[PDB]
RNA sequence: CGGCCAACUACGUGCCAGCAGCCGCGGUAAUACGUAGGGUCCGAGCGUUGUCCGGAAUUACUGGGCGUAAAGAGCUCGUAGGUGGUUUGUCGCGUUGUUCGUGAAAACUCACAGCUUAACUGUGGGCGUGCGGGCGAUACGGGCAGACUAGAGUACUGCAGGGGAGACUGGAAUUCCUGGUGUAGCGGUGGAAUGCGCAGAUAUCAGGAGGAACACCGGUGGCGAAGGCGGGUCUCUGGGCAGUAACUGACGCUGAGGAGCGAAAGCGUGGGGAGCGAACAGGAUUAGAUACCCUGGUAGUCCACGCCGUAAACGGUGGGUACUAGGUGUGGGUUUCCUUCCUUGGGAUCCGUGCCGUAGCUAACGCAUUAAGUACCCCGCCUGGGGAGUACGGCCGCAAGGCUAAAACUCAAAGGAAUUGACGGGGGCCCGCACAAGCGGCGGAGCAUGUGGAUUAAUUCGAUGCAACGCGAAGAACCUUAC
RNA sequence: AGCUCGUGUCGUGAGAUGUUGGGUUAAGUCCCGCAACGAGCGCAACCCUUGUCUCAUGUUGCCAGCACGUUAUGGUGGGGACUCGUGAGAGACUGCCGGGGUCAACUCGGAGGAAGGUGGGGAUGACGUCAAGUCAUCAUGCCCCUUAUGUCCAGGGCUUCACACAUGCUACAAUGGCCGGUACAAAGGGCUGCGAUGCCGUGAGGUGGAGCGAAUCCUUUCAAAGCCGGUCUCAGUUCGGAUCGGGGUCUGCAACUCGACCCCGUGAAGUCGGAGUCGCUAGUAAUCGCAGAUCAGCAACGCUGCGGUGAAUACGUUCCCG
RNA sequence: GCAUUC
């Protein structure tokens, strides 16, 4: 267990809560909704491309940003879509939600999403070593990406030896707190099991 | 001041330092000192310091030399052989002890004279000036 | 149908059943096992076993090696043999040209023909490398008859040396003996004890005996074929080097067998025996201590004359000869200059002995005019590791044993050099409550808590050197809870 | 404090160089060289907390200077002045001075300052290692169960006990025990929760419920060690408080197995602990209380944290461990 | 001084 979750160990200083409330009693009850908000919106969109999710209570409103590379499959021309989850959400929440389905500007830059890349490449039987470059390629080209790190874990090629590789370009100071660390992690589903997808791309220094 | 072992093989390299010592002191040319703590203002200018002291008269430098003039074959080995690696012409001042098939065109002298020294430095670079007027 | 080596997946057993030429595949997910589907190579054949050649430059004539990988005899001398500097003439044996005879047929090979094609068959050339006869050439090898001096040897004049042998002889020191002086310790180790003393030791002084080795000089220096050789003197004696070319005129080189020499230990007979010291005793150390350490101590070490014939007898490098950048020490001679003529002044030259470095060589390490470089002549030796330098036979020896020298069987290696790590009861340089300096604890008692073990119907499961054990449990009466 | 890469260069090659050497640092920290020239992850810094000051600001916090009350208190009118709370900012840089030094890194000392030399302490764990741990948080490949290896319930077990190990707590006392009086904290918690006064119980607690979603009220006006006084007098005791008998309280549907607490009685071992072994370098060790999470209640002497009182010693690197 | 083994 020998790195900090990079988020967290920025999250007083570069990097900013995924949640915005405040509740001394309900707080509980929240966190409880939060929690089966997340886990109705990680199983639904899967193939839509899921970067961040944003949970903003107030009273009885809830408002939930969802940040995806294409909102093309996350809302239909009809609605669709977008219908389907709210009916889902203001079922389970009880109250009224105002899905604000925005989109990433840099897909590439996402973290997040160069992870789920990396992952379906690796669920469609591409050799990992191809997946890892093609994903440090172009994050680099981008150009806000000072540097990336990606790294893959598990029974790589499906072999029967869990192997751990990581290909690295340019600056990753994970030690530096004003660093502007951008961490993904994705688990790829295989044929042999589970191999996790680690990405971390610098981006800059913040002074705040 | 110093051969840089490379500074000719490695040329890609080295051209790479000569650009950042460009960009120190282009930023010293607006104002880059000064502006921070006196820590910083000193590593920066640290830099430039060495930077300049081997690499002042090849900042002019774009590519390779077309021929290399040498004044001690024996105390300058690593540039003779980075030149004869390149094949580019080793013109030098051969004193008794160095090595004649190193070098293409050998020049029989005094190499540990500075009058010598100066005397041939200055017969080769009037070679180079009536060359630039004969162009 | 793993790689060589063309051709891959599923199911079935999971270190089993089995596969395999080699490396290697089978341990409940096998492209290697068995089956099936598919594929590949061949086809009236396809595989397997046996056998020979190839790959194997792995017995090397073409075509290999011997410093450290397997391999230079321990060193010389010399027999047979192999090999041969310069030059004149001659023979025509080797060599070479040509011609004739022969080299049966078949086969082989080229052409052409005949079987429908082919296999097959036939015809005509070539092939049949050889051998014999005649005739031609004479560069080279050889024979024969001469010449020459550069190789080799001799002579003469100088020179350096622990080269060898014999005899005599010198001093220091150890031991013992005799006698003073003088006491109670001495001796020994990491620390002790056996031991020597108190019956007069050790220590100190004087005298005597006796044996062995020769401090300083004395060195990565000299001499010797190697083994080896160091106190001095004398006697006898071997080799080397330089100078001079006086002399002989290729007389040279190497050498299978053979002969001689050959450290130390050992053996025989007779002497000697101070010190040292296998074996042998005690003491100590240790779990033991047939050792290392201590106290003693016999063969032996020494001499005379024999024997033995081995050593990491090593430069782990056979001998002779020519050639291929230099620099720098040192030993033995010659000579030219600078000149005081001071002289390690400097040069040239010949012969040794070191170091460092080119070219070239080498797997690398390294070698490098003292080759492991470039070449020629002769000898010895190697052919994977073990079994084994052993057995048997034989020769030699007083014996110990030496020399010559296998096979069966067994392994897929055994090796050389260099590289990165790790490690060391290796080194250097630094750190940490690591020790030291301190203060307070734990291991003893009672109780709490976890665990091992034992119980139990169940005492759920997990953790279980540091890095499990008041840990998952931030809360086991029911619930929790998995038993 | 190390671990590596790119492009050069050296080697037939594995590799080497860079990363060695001299000096220096807590540090591959930096300097000087240097066939190397650069770069990356580590180091350091950026973030939090503690120590000083400045500016801004006064409720629920503070009370100096003025009014009004106490039988009690900033209690109350009020006041920005001191604290304090929380916002912004300054400050430490080997920056300055003297001597060391390669006119180098860096070093020894001095001034100023709350602080001096990464001020003290958190957060932060490079490339890897141990087929370390966890299929029992979760997730997951494959295998197995599906009338059970799923699932509901009552009772029992996880709490056994001839022993052994490990981490703790309380002791063996007078630098103490007991009784009386009296002083000085920080941090934190509270809604079918924290609960004040009064009254009733020896006490645990009962009754009843003021006031607080809290800088307000409750957790006493919040501690114990401490200080003053008295008593015990070296005794297995007025030390110790295990065990066991009786009587109770509270939570809970229910305290037999198997809860905590209270009162009366009881009064065990234990006299400073063998070989050996552990922690700690200053607000540290030692010692004293307080709070929190989990939680109806608690096996809490555990864990996480908070303040009070406060030492001794470090010549030094010979020896042990890394 | 002593320090065997896996
Ligand atoms: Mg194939
Ligand atoms: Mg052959
Ligand atoms: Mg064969
Ligand atoms: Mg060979
Ligand atoms: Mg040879
Ligand atoms: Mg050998
Ligand atoms: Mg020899
Ligand atoms: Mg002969
Ligand atoms: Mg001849
Ligand atoms: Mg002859
Ligand atoms: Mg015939
Ligand atoms: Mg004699
Ligand atoms: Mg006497
Ligand atoms: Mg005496
Ligand atoms: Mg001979
Ligand atoms: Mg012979
Ligand atoms: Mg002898
Ligand atoms: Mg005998
Ligand atoms: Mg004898
Ligand atoms: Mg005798
Ligand atoms: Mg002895
Ligand atoms: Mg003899
Ligand atoms: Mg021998
Ligand atoms: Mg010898
Ligand atoms: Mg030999
Ligand atoms: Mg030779
Ligand atoms: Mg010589
Ligand atoms: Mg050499
Ligand atoms: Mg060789
Ligand atoms: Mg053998
Ligand atoms: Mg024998
Ligand atoms: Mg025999
Ligand atoms: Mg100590
Ligand atoms: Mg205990
Ligand atoms: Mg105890
Ligand atoms: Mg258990
Ligand atoms: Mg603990
Ligand atoms: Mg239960
Ligand atoms: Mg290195
Ligand atoms: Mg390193
Ligand atoms: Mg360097
Ligand atoms: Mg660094
Ligand atoms: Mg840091
Ligand atoms: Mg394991
Ligand atoms: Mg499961
Ligand atoms: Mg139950
Ligand atoms: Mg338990
Ligand atoms: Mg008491
Ligand atoms: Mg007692
Ligand atoms: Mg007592
Ligand atoms: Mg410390
Ligand atoms: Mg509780
Ligand atoms: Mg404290
Ligand atoms: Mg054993």
């Amino acid at each position: 267990g020998q790195k900090i979750n990079p988020h967290g160990f920025r999250l007083g200083i570069t990097t900013e809560w995924k949640s915005r409330w405040y509740a001394d009693k309900q707080y509980k009850d929240y966190v409880k909704e939060d929690v089966a908000i997340r886990k109705l919106l990680a199983t639904g969109l899967e193939r839509a491309g899921i970067a961040d999710v944003e949970i903003e209570r107030t009273r009885d409103r809830v408002r939930v940003d969802i940040h995806t590379a294409r909102p093309g499959i996350v809302i239909g021309r009809r609605g669709t879509e977008a219908d389907r989850i709210r009916a889902d959400l203001e079922k389970l929440t009880g109250k009224q939600v105002q899905l604000n389905i925005l989109e990433v500007k840099n897909p590439e830059s996402q973290a997040q999403l160069v992870a789920q890349g990396v992952a379906e490449q690796l669920s469609n039987r591409v050799a990992f070593r191809r997946a890892m470059r093609k994903a440090i390629q172009s994050a680099m080209r981008q150009p806000n990406v000072k540097g990336i790190r990606v790294q893959c874990s598990g029974r790589l090629g499906g072999a029967e030896m869990s192997r751990s590789e990581f290909y690295r370009e340019g600056r990753v100071p994970l030690h530096t707190l004003r660093a502007d660390i951008d961490y993904g992690l994705y688990e790829a589903k295989t044929t042999f099991g589970r191999i996790g997808v680690k990405v971390w791309i610098y981006k800059g220094d913040i002074v705040g | 001041q110093r051969w840089l072992g490379g500074m000719l093989t490695n040329f890609s390299t080295v051209h790479k330092r000569l650009q950042r010592l460009k960009e120190l002191e282009a930023m010293e040319q607006t104002g880059g000192f000064e502006g921070r703590t006196k820590k910083e203002i000193l590593m920066l200018t640290r830099e430039k310091n060495k930077l300049e002291r081997s690499l002042g008269g090849i900042r002019d430098m774009q590519k390779v030399p077309s021929a290399v003039w040498v004044v001690d074959t024996n105390k300058e080995h690593i540039a003779v052989g980075e030149a004869r690696k390149l094949g580019i012409p080793v013109i030098a001042i051969l004193d008794t002890n160095c090595d004649p098939d190193v070098v293409d065109y050998p020049i029989p002298g005094n190499d540990d004279a500075i009058r010598s020294a100066a005397l041939l430095t200055k017969v080769i670079a009037s070679a180079v000036a009536e060359g630039l007027q004969a162009r």
